[PDB]
């Protein structure tokens, strides 16, 4: 009652997560600098670290 | 001194950032690549071929 | 969703662009079975006792 079972679904939710908050450092440094109509949820986000 | 500073920086990771080193002419191409393949990365939905970026770039290919 | 909000002013969007289901990495499927293929190689992901 104090061992806890975690599983995949859980565990890759939590690896995802740690993937957003990498790209997170990434959107908000794009975000400092950006123009106004010109850039746009895209070339922010890298996929490959991800 | 903003440009003499920023010069003397990045004109030496130019050099002796590398193992290898290269020369500057193929550091700004390989950012070209890295900067074209994340649009065309994401831009896609898979990712480019080698011969794909090979059309968006000035290169041989 | 990306929006951008009028400079000194009560919360209102200069312009916002969705950008259409921008693409971040393929995350990995489990067969029909539990297994999971990550380079021909059938894996399987042991659920965990913390």
């Amino acid at each position: 009652g104090n061992r806890r079972i975690r599983s995949v679904g859980e565990m890759a939710e939590n690896q995802f997560r740690v993937g957003l908050v990498r790209v997170e450092r990434a959107v908000k440094e794009r975000l400092s600098l950006g123009d106004l109509d010109t850039l746009m949820p895209q070339d922010m986000i890298n996929a490959k670290p991800i | 001194a903003t440009w003499w500073i920023r010069q003397a920086i990045t004109r030496s990771i130019a050099d002796q950032a590398r193992t290898i080193r290269i020369p500057v002419h193929m550091i700004e191409t390989i950012n070209k690549l890295n900067r074209i393949s994340r649009q065309m990365l994401q831009e896609m939905g898979r990712e480019p071929t080698p011969e794909e970026l090979a059309e968006r770039m000035l290169m041989p290919e | 969703r990306l929006v951008i909000y009028e400079r000194e002013a009560p919360e209102g969007t200069v312009k916002d662009i969705k950008e259409q289901e921008v693409y971040m990495g393929e995350i990995p499927l489990m067969t029909d079975n539990g297994t999971f293929v990550i380079n021909g190689t059938e894996r399987v992901i042991v659920s965990q006792l913390h």
